[PDB]
């Protein structure tokens, strides 16, 4: 292939010949199979908006129209519903035919962290133009959790390629047909993500509603917090449905285990049909070999971020509520 | 001034 | 001829 | 044309062929020259939260399944937060070669009352499948303020259509050649752009307008009796030209570009997908066949309902926020009292 | 006795009299030991603000002045945040020396509906000045749920009396000796939060949920619990974080009496009034714990979340003298 | 006299004596004339909800059971979190002494809530007779995201020897000859009440917070420009206002209002009306306030709605004014 994702080899590739640049050396697990994580540097700017810089403007020089300085050098508090702009360590400059995009980590999304990735020129955030060349910023706003952040907190990733290198529907069904992608007959249309309502175990689990008031979550230390001190778990007590209220953040997971192969990477995309109801929040990058060698055999469930727009909406199970899109790697 | 119910504008 | 903010 | 928007004309003969019912004559403005207005019922259904009927599913079973009758004979108050289900006085017998599609009415936008059509079986919201036999329901959910409604109220509208008649780059590139589509040579065609005005209108500057709260109750059928400042603070371009949308806030503001829908087109306004997760524009609707005719000037500018989503965000002039999208009439509309458009 | 409250047959005297007044006859459990029970009327007008009538002014002239009719024959939805005014199917023409004053009925305060009784020329909710003659007026706003109200539902009460017979800190605490009002801190007695646990769970009680579906006031029991509230539970520390859009039914430590010739009523502890505060404090009949029982207490917190413990002053009950025994 | 309100000159002494202590030297403009400033020090914890010390209890036992944020060169608080910000001055007051604390009335008008604290406290903003230890300041914004440092003051300690209030008689004889309104007087002190007809030819009644701005500097807080903090309010129609309970209202008195150089004064919440609106951030008043140069001053007021909007009306009483002798007449 001339065209598709590039591998990890093909990242470190980039560092080496000068296209990716960093203030400090890599960290060892930086680069991911199929993405690089960016990390944040020494000060965050506290701002009162979001903003798009548009062509001809560097952020910098935005950033300046606009406010007052955090620093990140031992851990600061992002607090909810507030606005910070960060510098992030890593800057590009790459080739005419390479192009970058970028997602939050799936642990970001568990969090309600919105991120944006921007870049100079900028008339959309999360994608970086072909041919790139200049700094990245983070733009962060703590939705449902305060959140402790510092110099290198990794909270959101990059996927390189050059061109688009986008399966069909026979050539997913024909990849379903050699490595499993649903573990069990796929609904393409990228596959199918349906929700599942009807729960896991004895007590009936059906996943996590986070709580409106809570203490700081740092996000370098995430292992050392207790579950329902930031979660209400919620249980199957009925018919199988949910509903979603406006105000709230679910962590749920979908019916269907995924496997997406060692040559293949993926991204969970919005059902755009039902967008105006309720959309899955913090759409992410997988990685190749998700749900591939495991304990259970082929094939894990996707965690799912999911929220109302404006009004209620009575979730039920079996509802598509996404599809991953698969992509050749380079 | 324009009304919030302005039709053409 | 007075402005808003109106109360 | 075998394919396009159903005129007036045949949205008319839908109803004297009775492929389109209603439970009383229709008002004398319902038909407007490329969709119909639709009437609410007797009854609204409080409830819980809104739903998706689904396949094999009637609308009445769902909501049998779930729960407050209102009664809408004289006037009921719909409060800001509550979601209500009302069965429309209009019902379909559609030829299995015609859909449809609903909007809000601009009106409806204009006082922030989130609504969805609903059909029988229905997977999606606003869409009315191919040769669709049977009744229509109206979500309602008011955001900002308190409104009154009843039967007959007018909120939403359907647009009638065989195929998809959209024009391409070309075709639309074209139309603005032979007629003006934007009083500016020559647009952003992607359908054509529109962009925010937030320089100012007037010798104090006008941008638009925010929505107020713990207003009085809107009456949706005297929505010209109500004083602008009691529910609407205007808004004055005083530095930069920009504009902080606050996500709990609503805004009515005016597209920089005078546009113009030939009567042998109507449009549709669509959110500009690139930045639906900064901001959007709201209650986007239908342009009729007219719109911005031709005066000594062609083009009226469209007003737009536009919120931030979840942070807020500075939004500046110029800033494109919609798409105006074009398709072909299956004729020319005959207008109000089919004696011509004008 | 020539000054205290009227009991059960005083108020019933009263309605015999006409110097109370109603549009229809009483209802069977309408007249409380000490107290009476308000009934809706046909109708409530929503308005956009509460207000106060002010001096010669009756309600009727100033509600026109600013709305909505609803009618209440069959029931009505009142939505939270929205205010409604509804006239009462009772009405008062009082002995100059006799005035009254209203409170919530305790299954009120555990929905979270805020409720003021009006008067016309009134100054302040909640009082009706000796000697009253004229309408009473409930404003009602659902706070945490929407409620479902018609005609003849009760809400509010209102307690009728002849001076007023309090007692200070001497009497309460003598009244303690002969007759134990706890199973004492006497500034009336202080009453104080448990925060450590009931039975095998360790219930300490419960949040109102924040999205519900509607409570209908005239048929609580038609509603499963754990639709519209979560159960809060011991664990740790004995301490539960108040915060601020949040509706607390929580229990008190000391368990307390109310002796027959005696009434009793909560009152919000004024040192901790910016802190949090005790919501819906009502009235305490003559005979409550007839040993002793443990109050019922509401609580919500003022704008910034607070860490309630265990041990911490809540209220006050204050007592007053009854007329004469109730029947 | 023996019971009263100590003056600057007391004050003084009390440093001098080391019953007041500090971590540094008191600012020159931190003594007032029957009240001193409390100044930040150092180090703001970030808590998760507000807390009563309770008997026997340290404030740092609390505290250590957070987030510690560096008050050094600035810290921005966020609108809706507490901080609890150890203070720079401490006490060792005699026994019959007594202190209680208000906010500034700066403080106040950027709807900052604070509360002082001291160990063992079972209430706030009230320093028991013959108080050793150190104080707190609790700190949210909420209308206004703050940035403050190490110095800056946000609440007031006045210090008294008893508590010399006085009554209708004494209030009435002093309205006699000091002149207590420019009017006549509702003694119950007197009440204040509500002035919404409007001031000028565009009849300005007050402001509204604005809901989301730049943060505000404590100490450089006249740098902004008034429209990107405030809505204007202008009376139109009735002479009414119309109290959304998420909203913050800078409103006036119709009273001018004076304190005579013998007395102290300090703003109490309107009981009664309380379950329905409330005075917010109620402070001290100064011997002195109001001097003639006209004599009297109005009193600027913070007012929101509890829970239910209300309508509030020209003239309606907002508050009492309470006054308290001094023990001496300000240095």
């Amino acid at each position: 292939r001339t065209t598709g994702i590039l591998a990890d080899g093909a990242i470190r590739a980039l560092f080496a010949g000068d296209k990716l640049k960093s203030e400090a050396d890599l960290d060892v697990d930086q680069v991911q199979p199929a993405s690089l994580d960016l990390r944040l540097g020494s000060k965050a700017y506290r701002v009162r908006a979001s903003f798009m810089p548009g062509p001809g403007t560097r952020v910098i020089d935005k950033l300046n129209r606009f406010l007052h300085e955090v620093d990140l050098s031992q851990g600061a508090v992002l607090e909810t519903g507030c606005v910070y702009i960060v510098p992030l360590m890593e800057s590009l400059a790459l080739p005419a035919d390479m192009s970058a995009s970028a997602n939050p980590k799936s642990s970001t999304g568990r969090l309600d962290i919105f991120t944006r990735v921007m870049t100079d020129n900028a008339q959309e955030f999360d994608k970086i133009p072909a041919g790139y060349t200049g700094p990245l910023y983070l733009e962060i706003s703590p939705r449902t959790f305060p959140i402790v952040v510092r110099r290198g907190s990794r909270l959101s990733q990059i996927r390189f390629r050059i061109g688009h290198a986008l399966l069909n529907e026979s050539e997913v069904l024909k990849l379903h047909e050699t490595e499993t992608l649903v573990a069990e007959n796929p609904n393409v249309t990228g596959i199918a993500l349906s929700i599942d309502l009807k729960g896991f175990g004895e007590n009936g689990l059906i996943g996590y509603r986070g709580k409106h008031h809570t203490a700081v979550v740092d996000v370098d230390k995430k292992a050392q917090h207790d579950v329902l001190d930031f979660w209400e778990p919620l249980f199957a007590r009925g018919r199988a449905e949910l509903i979603l209220d406006p105000d709230e953040f679910y962590i749920l997971v979908s019916r269907e285990a995924v496997h997406v192969p060692p040559l293949y990477a993926a991204e969970m995309t919005p059902f755009d049909p039902l967008v105006g109801e309720f959309r899955v929040h913090y759409a992410g990058f997988f990685d190749p070999g998700f749900g591939h060698a495991q304990a259970g055999g082929t094939g894990s469930r996707a965690v799912l971020e999911v929220r109302s727009h404006e009004v209620p909406f009575i979730l039920e199970h079996g509802q598509i509520v996404g599809r991953l899109v698969y992509e050749h790697m380079l | 001034v324009e009304v919030p119910l302005a039709g053409a504008v | 001829s007075n402005p808003a903010c109106v109360a």
